[PDB]
Order: structure tokens, then C-alpha cells, then sequence
RNA sequence: UCUGGUUGAUCCUGCCAGUAGUCAUAUGCUUGUCUCAAAGAUUAAGCCAUGCAUGUCUAAGUAUAAGCAAUUUAUACAGUGAAACUGCGAAUGGCUCAUUAAAUCAGUUAUCGUUUAUUUGAUAGUUCCUUACAUGGUAUAACUGUGGUAAUUCUAGAGCUAAUACAUGCUAUCUCGACCCUUUGGAAGAGAUGUAUUUAUUAGAUAUCUUCGGACUGAUGAUUCAUAAUAACUUUUCGAAUCGCAUGGCCUUGUGCUGGCGAUGGUUCAUUCAAAUUUCUGCCCUAUCAACUUUCGAUGGUAGGAUAGUGGCCUACCAUGGUUUCAACGGGUAACGGGGAAUAAGGGUUCGAUUCCGGAGAGGGAGCCUGAGAAACGGCUACCA
RNA sequence: UUACUUUGAAAAAAUUAGAGUGUUCAAAGCAGGCGUAUUGCUCGAUAUAUUAGCAUGGAAUAAUAGUAGGA
């Protein structure tokens, strides 16, 4: 469903004329977030709303592109991905692993088990943590 | 005594971070202006450079549009109806943005009946619009959405709510009754 | 609040201060050449001893560097 | 540091008063004068022995009564 | 800091004014102008420092306030005027006119100009956009803003610009090729011919160029500048041409 | 990092002796010349007498000082100029290192997420639209005068008078063009005509004849971008009632019509000096601190409020999340962070309050006013001391 | 594909390491000088990944992808 919640969803400033019949019964504005990133026909042929959807929200993906390996997929809309790095102890000329886990939005554009790869771009302050949001899966 | 840095908040690990410095001047909130309908009344908060910004207190009247064929009139708000964020609002009669109040439909359907040489109620394919609006005309008041930030421009604009705008509305008001 | 100076100091005293044959070494000198200070003797000590630390160096390297 | 023994905690009153606010919203976590400690513990031992002492008396009665 | 500042110490200075490290402790802080702070010549770092016309601060100043010199035409009657790169400054009562542009050292080189040199002034078109009322604008690299361009005219170019009217008298197209100066980080002030517009979308275009002793290195967009076509400069260049040498 | 000792002479282990420098801190005696130079420390960022450390005027905002200069063209003013109003600065500088352990800061990014005094460059005919523009209006200061109080950079009542303060407010240009005759064109007629504020809507897409002469929107990697258009709305802005030096051009001879150089100001963009937030990676000791955060916002969704603006920033209503043996959370820190300083052959180790950069602070909590810029302290208000 | 390694742009001045110069020497300090100046000449004034990000050349080493079946 679309319409779940106390306020009404829509495109902000996307009218869609009772006065004029059409055929697909809603109006839909969707753009590319360039960097060449294919836009995913689910969001230019969904019915969903979101916000912050590089293709159909008020957002631009710009600045830092990263990748990233799932973990938790298990709240609304958000994901948070772990990103594994080698850290050097010039001390002891050798190596140490690291991590740190990357809260990122994810448009319902995209289906994200967890495990597989992807990759997230730099958008605006979103939320409390989450500075970047999904731009394209790769399975695992 | 409004402030909205992030540093008196939890880390995202949940930790407590100690104060790093005195608040500052360019973090700082200001109280809520609840609008509520009455007679006009304006204050000006003088903001961060020179600018202005139109506080209402107190509004009545609005500015609202038929967007299906694109005219505005200066109407009168008769009260708040729905809100999506606080049924206390609702009950307060304070307008905000997203609000959905019952306004007056006379300068409406005098446009109607000028421009399309019919009466409402009671090019002819032009003059053809929908029920639900059409009964409302004939109660004399209309759902109209408030779309605009009383406390940022001292305004209530709006627009009449149309086909699956007012249905959505009227789904919710109804199943809340 | 203005820029330092550079200053730097001129000598050094050697490793070992007190050994026989140096003392004699630093007489020898001191005689025959109408010095006055074993703080002289240093100060020509230290400036030899950095040019033929950048000698050797040098040479280190190899040739047409 | 954070909680220091301060020269004049009066004249530092309000700093107090915060710091005590973090430490116990911190500590949050876990909770959810040595000569007078010594007086302190040898009048419970000097009071146990008392105890003991009268204790022990009563069971000299009750004994004596019970042969 | 609760505002902006007004003051510059010496050592925080624009290395390239070349300024002693004992005669004081505060540097002309340039004022707000055409250039940015930090690649831009003040007038008393160029009439005191450099010409030795002056011997003073207040020396300077009464150059200035008897109003003899102009920068770009304009009489400008501030001390600490940021005079940038390619700027025209003209000295009237001595006959002179200095094109600013750099020496192959780094630093700002006076640049001795005839009359019919110091009429005009390159500029590096730097963003076109749509004014009000539908006229569209340049902006170029000191400021300026230039109404009814030629529609040819594309950010990163060059436009020769007649300072007599404010106008542009023609345009040089950023093209593989065309003879570049450069302004930023370790090669600026030296002169070649640029091969390659390495792009990237999202970070920073490198650009890759050629100096006529076919040396080659590398530097980014913001710090590429189109002099003119191959072999003819339409500006006169400082001695050794931006030959960086052994 | 080694030197001496044991036994007839030799090798280990060991014992003993023997050593070092430290812008390290204290201190003792001596202290002539020349150049240069620093000048903190009680884990007391503990308390301060007194003086001073922030004011400001050009020809060009306002002078009838009962100021000075006479005197000489100045019967509105005209030189000089105290006072006061107005404008601007006072947010920089200087000082200290208490707090602060992903905070600061360093290198690296972003603003398609925002404010910006100033500088600099551009930029505003709207001709008309039914009943002063040779230029509206009222105040107030200094001043005159009457007074109060132990006392302060305290001030009351009454009388004057100015503005670049305050509040008001008025004065054709183009599209087509039948016709005319053709050039150098002129022409009846048809029509169009501010900015700012707020909302809604729309656009901003783009896989043959001949007189040889002529007729058949942009930018980005990406945008709801720049920009344009429609209908309305607004306690509503702006669209020059200002000032200096000059005195030219014209004539219907009116004290008529025109006009030069530059001061100040003003809307909207651009720039500059800034600012606010933010991406990536990196901190010392502690596991005899193993679970942490969530009522009291902790993680996320939606709507609103707030803001210069993003955002749990805040409020509602929802889900029940977030970090963690790759060490989270807690505790300690004689912890401001970096450039740098000392020194070792390397590897490392220790120092960095301290000449530059950043941050934070002005006895301790909190709070606000002006302004482009302050949660300011040589500004204000209350609370503790 | 990445780790890794090469070259490159980036890492403020001062400090450090160097070059030039008879501050009377020195500690230091600092950036032109000759000419028929009407068109010329001379020199020296460089270096300082120690991680993160950015572009780039790589053949090894360590991870990581990816032939078959039927008629």
C-alpha cells in the first residue's frame, strides 16, 4: 500500500488535473542521479512516495561514493552497512583489521537482503546518523 | 532558552558526550507561533542577517486556489478540521502548514457561476466537475488544505482539496468520527 | 608575537672530555698556533667535523647524482 | 580531569552541581574519615562481643539449669 | 572569533610577497575586492615592496591619496586594494603600465606595457548563467560581470576584454592545443600547451600539458588559464617565458 | 654501549666496583666589552588598590555656541569649530590553557542544504488609468532656565530648533504595419507594457524557383536548476524630497529651458572578506570496567513547529531499533589539538602552557539586547562566591 | 575486482636540510646585478607520504571471480 499513514503521500508540486483524463491514472516525477547510476524502472513505474529517493525525492548524490557489505536490513527504509578496512601499526610494520558500521537510507526501489554488496552515495544530512543512501545492489 | 545544537544529544553508540562549549547565538530556536483564527495580528521577529519574518498570531482570512482550473480568491477560514500531527491542534483550532480547513465558498462559486453560466448545485462538458465539490458548494464551505507556514510569512494560503486529495480527507475524517 | 631569531651554538665538547693524548693534542695546538681556549680548538673541531660528515656523505652517493 | 578536588568548590558551585549530573546519569550504568571508619569497626566488633559475651552467659545458665 | 578579521600576521602572509620576517610583526591584509585573499597583490606590497617608489606606509598612502595610480582605468585610492592576476596598473606620472602576472618562480613579476597592451585585459569566463529579465551574464575570474556574451562563450574560456568600456572585444575557446599559463600549486607560472582534459565526474578534471621543451605535467582545471592559440600569446609574456629549467 | 677484580696461566655465570648527559628543576660564588634575545608554572583558570588599554570628520548629513577671525562681494547660510544628533568602529586585537579522549585538531571533501555589513562588477523610464514637486509633516538633542540625592559617566519638570535621524510622498518605449516612393524612408491603423512578499499552476522537450540578391533558450555528472509566464494575495518593501565644487550651453530675454566633475544612498544578482553545518581516516593509560542506549529521544518513518537553513533540533503519532572481544559503555588523564623541540645507527621513545594555524574561556551556573557579524563579559540582567 | 607497489597532483609560512652573499669575522639577516640602459648579459635561489582521500603504470606474491551436457 501507499496511502498508510495520517498524512497524505504525494510528489510535493506534482498535480496530477481532474479536468483532464489521462492514462496512467497518476503523474510521476523521477530523475537520474548522473554518475551514471541507471535509474531502476520499479522507481520510475512504482507507486510508492519517499522523501529521500535519489530518483523520485528532493535529494542529490554528490561528494563521497562508497561500498559497502549489509548487516542489519531491519528497520524502515534504512539499512546499516559494514565497511572492513586494513589499519597499519607502523610500529610493528604489520597490519589490523578494522570496521565501522554506515547507517544508510535505502529508497523501496531496491531489494536488499542481508550479505550482498552495495554501493551508497553522499546526500545531505538525512537523518540523526545516516549521510548517504543507496544507489545500486549487487547481489552476493 | 531554545537551542538546537546536536552535542546535548546522545552519541549514535549511546554515549554521553560532555559539554564542549556555551551555547551559541547562530543554533538558536524561538517559541511556536500558534496561529489561531481571530482577528489579524502580525509580530515581525528580526532574523540573522537584517531579514524580517511575519510571525501571525492571530489570522482570518486567506488566500486560496481552485487549482483544476487555476484561479486563487481571498477567502475566510472557518476552523480547523483535520491535522496530521496533533488532533489537539485540531481541537485548539491552530493553523499550521498541512492543515485542512472548512473555508467560505462565496467568491468560488460566484466565479463559477460568472465564468460557466451555470449554477452550482440543484462548454458544458467544460462546466462538468466533480460531486464531492459540488456538494460541498451546496453546504456552503469546502475542505481546503493550508499550504503555507503562518509562522514563517504570516500567511494562511491554501489550495481546495480535489479528487484523491479529498478522498483520502474525507476516508480519515469519516473513520475518526 | 614577532619572528624568532635563529640562533645556534658554534662548538661542542667532545665525547670523552678528559684522555691524555688529546689533552697533549689540544696543548700542541693551543701552543703553536696562539689559541686560547680549548672552546676554540672545539669550534674549529665542530665546523670540520660537519663539513666531513657532508663529505662523506656525498660520497656515499653514487657518482653523477 | 573531570572530577578533580578543586581549590574552592564554593566559588566553583554551579560546575559541581553539573558535573554531579553527569556522573550520575553516567553511572546510571552500574547503580540503575578513615579513623572514623575504624572507631566505626571496632565499636560493631566491641558491640559483637558484647553480644557474645552475654550470649555466652545465657548459655552458662541455660546449662546449669539443664544438668 | 566572533566576526570577521582585520588583521594578518607576518608569518601567516601569502608567501609570495616576499616579506621580510623581522621589519614587523603584522602584513598588509588585503581588502575585500576582485581577487581572494591569498592570490592577490596589495598596492603598498607593489609600490613600496616592489617598485620602491615608497619607503613607507604613509609614503604609500600619499601616492595614492594624490591619486596617481589606477587599476584597471579606475583610480583606486585604497592601500590595501587586492591588485590580482592579469591586472593592469598604471602609473601615469612615470609613464608606465605593469601587467601582474607571475614570474616562473612563483611569485607576482611586474610586467613593463605599452599603451596599447594596457587598453585591455584577459579574463577566464568562469560561469555563464541566465540574468533577470532574460539577458545572460559571464562572470569572470576577478569579478567581473559581462552582459550579452557571445553565446559561444563557455565556462572555463578565455575573453579579451576592452577595459575602456567594460566590454569584450573577443574570446579564446578552451580546446586541446591552445597555449595555457598556469596559477596554482607547484607549477604556477609556467607556460605550455595544453594536450589532454582528463575529466572526472564528481572530483577534480586534470588537465595534462606540454611545455615547449616538451616536459609534460600535470594540474588540475582550477588552475589552468588560456592565454591564446599555439605560438601567439595574446598577452606579452614575462622573460623566460614560463620555461622551468634545471 | 662497557672498564677493574678470583686462578700458576684459560672460559662461562656471578658479585663488587666503575660511568653517563638531561632549552630537567632547584640553588652557590663570580659577572668588563660587542651583536642578539627570552622573560609560565602551588593539579591556585586563586584574590586585586591605582593609572591606562576604543574611539571617530572630509570640499561633500545637521551649527544662530549668547566660540574664535575680522572684513570685505557675501541681509538665508558660506572661514574655523567645542557641544549634541546622525553614520561607522567597538565581534578585530591582546591574554590564558579550566573544560574537552571521535570532541578538539590534522590532511581530505560537500553545500543540488544555508546567512553574508563591506569591497568589487553589473543592475530599477513602468506614457495613461475620473474630485505641493520651485520640493510635505511633526518631533527631540546640545542650548536657555527651575530642581532633587551623602554619593555614580544618576537625572526630573518647562521652554526652543535641525537631518542622509523620523514619518510621509507626486513629478513615453517597442512589436507588427495597409498605404506612400522608393529612399535617408514616413506612415493610417492593430496591439503590448514595474519590482519585492506568499501560494497554486504552466513552460525549462530534445535517442525549389532567381534580376543571383532574396522568399520558402542555456548549464551540470544530476535537479522541482538558472530564467520566463498566468491568477491572486501582503498591517509590506523598493522605484533618490539628500550633500560638494563649478558655471557652461541655449534662446521664444524668462531671474525660462538645458548641462559638467563626485559625495552619499538604494533593490536584485555575481564576486570578495567571512560564517554554519558536514564526508573519509587517524588519539594516551583501563577488561580485577562485558554488555550498552531506550519513561526523561536512544535508532528509524511521517506531518508539523523552529532555524539563516539541513537534521530527533524540538513536538506529535508510529514502528523496536542502535553500538559491542575488530573492545562498545564506564573510570583515569600533573589531555587544549597540530606545525614543531630533544635524541637514538635504524626501529622507536619522550616532550609541544609557550613567537604561526585552529579551538575554547574571561570568578562559577544560566539569560538576553543591539548589530551583517556576540549567547560579547574594558555590553546588560538576575543567581551562587 | 582488491590488497600491494611505481609515478603524479595535494600536505601554509616559520622551523629543518642545502645554494648564494667579506654582516670587520661570527650567531645571524636576506632575495637580484652589470650594459652602448634604444630592445641587451649574468648567475644561484631545490628538497623534506609518515598514514587517509585523489589521478596513474604494473608481469610476481596473498585473496576473488569464472566448462559441461544432449542428439
Amino acid at each position: 500500500t501507499v496511502q498508510s499513514e495520517r498524512a497524505f503521500q504525494k510528489q510535493p508540486h506534482i498535480f496530477n488535473n481532474p479536468k483532464v483524463k489521462t492514462s496512467k491514472r497518476t503523474k510521476r516525477w523521477y530523475k537520474n542521479a548522473g554518475l551514471g547510476f541507471k535509474t531502476p524502472k520499479t522507481a520510475i513505474e512504482g507507486s510508492y512516495i519517499d522523501k529521500k529517493c535519489p530518483f523520485t525525492g528532493l535529494v542529490s548524490i554528490r561528494g563521497k561514493i562508497l561500498t559497502g557489505t549489509v548487516v542489519s536490513t531491519k528497520m524502515h527504509r534504512t539499512i546499516v552497512i559494514r565497511r572492513a578496512y586494513l589499519h597499519y601499526i607502523p610500529k610493528y610494520n604489520r597490519y589490523e583489521k578494522r570496521h565501522k558500521n554506515v547507517p544508510v537510507h535505502v529508497s523501496p526501489a531496491f531489494r536488499v537482503q542481508v550479505g550482498d554488496i552495495v554501493t551508497v552515495g553522499q546526500c545531505r544530512p538525512i537523518s540523526k546518523t545516516v549521510r548517504f543512501n543507496v544507489v545500486k545492489v549487487s547481489a552476493a | 532558552g531554545i537551542s538546537r545544537d546536536s552535542r546535548h544529544k546522545r552519541s549514535a553508540t549511546g554515549a554521553k558526550r560532555a559539554q564542549f562549549r556555551k551555547k551559541r547565538k547562530f543554533e538558536l530556536g524561538r517559541q511556536p507561533a500558534n496561529t489561531k483564527i481571530g482577528a489579524k495580528r502580525i509580530h515581525s521577529v528580526r532574523t540573522r542577517g537584517g531579514n524580517k519574518k511575519y510571525r501571525a498570531l492571530r489570522i482570518e482570512t486567506g488566500n486560496f486556489s481552485w487549482a483544476s482550473e487555476g484561479i486563487s480568491k481571498k477567502t475566510r477560514i472557518a476552523g480547523v478540521v483535520y491535522h496530521p500531527s496533533n488532533n489537539e491542534l485540531v481541537r485548539t483550532n491552530t493553523l499550521t502548514k498541512a492543515a485542512i480547513v472548512q473555508i467560505d465558498a462565496t467568491p468560488f462559486r460566484q466565479w463559477f457561476e460568472a465564468h460557466y453560466g451555470q449554477t452550482l448545485g440543484k462548454r458544458a462538458a467544460s462546466a462538468k466537475i466533480e460531486s464531492s465539490v459540488e456538494s460541498q458548494f451546496s453546504a456552503g464551505r469546502l475542505y481546503a488544505c493550508i499550504s503555507s507556514r503562518p509562522g514563517q510569512s504570516g500567511r494562511c494560503d491554501g489550495y481546495i482539496l480535489e479528487g484523491e486529495e479529498l478522498a483520502f480527507y474525507l476516508r480519515r475524517l469519516t473513520a475518526k468520527k | 608575537p614577532r619572528a624568532p631569531r635563529t640562533y645556534s651554538k658554534t662548538y661542542s665538547t667532545p665525547k670523552r672530555p678528559y684522555e691524555s693524548s688529546r689533552l697533549d693534542a689540544e696543548l700542541k695546538l693551543a701552543g703553536e698556533f696562539g689559541l686560547k681556549n680549548k672552546k676554540e680548538i672545539y669550534r674549529i673541531s665542530f665546523q670540520l667535523s660537519k663539513i666531513r660528515r657532508a663529505a662523506r656523505d656525498l660520497l656515499t652517493r653514487d657518482e653523477k647524482d | 580531569g573531570t572530577y578533580r578536588k578543586r581549590f574552592n568548590e564554593k566559588a566553583r558551585s554551579g560546575h559541581m552541581a553539573k558535573l554531579k549530573e553527569l556522573k550520575r546519569i553516567r553511572n546510571k550504568q552500574f547503580t540503575r574519615s578513615k579513623v572514623s571508619r575504624l572507631k566505626k569497626k571496632r565499636l560493631d566488633k566491641f558491640i559483637e562481643h558484647q553480644l557474645k559475651r552475654e550470649e555466652r552467659k545465657t548459655i552458662i545458665g541455660k546449662l546449669q539449669d539443664y544438668k | 572569533a566572533r566576526g570577521p578579521k582585520k588583521h594578518l600576521k607576518r608569518l601567516a602572509a601569502p608567501h609570495h610577497w616576499l616579506l621580510d620576517k623581522l621589519s614587523g610583526c603584522y602584513a598588509p591584509r588585503p581588502s575585500a575586492g576582485p581577487h581572494k585573499l591569498r592570490e592577490s597583490l596589495p598596492l603598498i606590497v607593489f609600490l613600496r615592496n616592489r617598485l620602491k617608489y615608497a619607503l613607507n606606509g604613509r609614503e604609500v598612502k600619499a601616492i595614492l591619496m594624490q591619486r596617481h595610480v589606477k587599476v584597471d582605468g579606475k583610480v583606486r585610492t585604497d592601500t590595501t586594494y587586492p591588485a590580482g592576476f592579469m591586472d593592469v596598473i598604471t602609473l601615469d606620472a612615470t609613464n608606465e603600465n605593469f601587467r601582474l602576472v607571475y614570474d616562473v618562480k612563483g611569485r607576482f613579476a611586474v610586467h613593463r606595457i605599452t599603451d596599447e597592451e594596457a587598453s585591455y585585459k584577459l579574463g577566464k569566463v568562469k560561469k555563464v548563467q541566465l540574468g533577470k529579465k532574460g539577458v545572460p551574464y559571464v562572470v569572470t575570474h576577478d569579478g567581473r560581470t559581462i552582459r550579452y556574451p557571445d553565446p559561444n562563450i563557455k565556462v572555463n574560456d578565455t575573453v579579451k576584454i576592452d577595459l575602456a568600456s567594460g566590454k569584450i572585444t573577443d574570446f579564446i575557446k578552451f580546446d586541446a592545443g591552445k597555449l595555457v599559463y598556469v596559477t596554482g600549486g607547484r607549477n604556477l607560472g609556467r607556460i605550455g600547451t595544453i594536450v589532454h582534459k582528463e575529466r572526472h565526474d564528481g572530483g577534480f578534471d586534470l588537465v595534462h600539458i606540454k611545455d615547449s621543451l616538451d616536459n609534460t605535467f600535470v594540474t588540475r582545471l582550477n588552475n589552468v588559464f588560456v592565454i591564446g592559440e599555439q605560438g601567439k600569446p595574446y598577452i606579452s609574456l614575462p622573460k623566460g617565458k614560463g620555461i622551468k629549467l634545471s
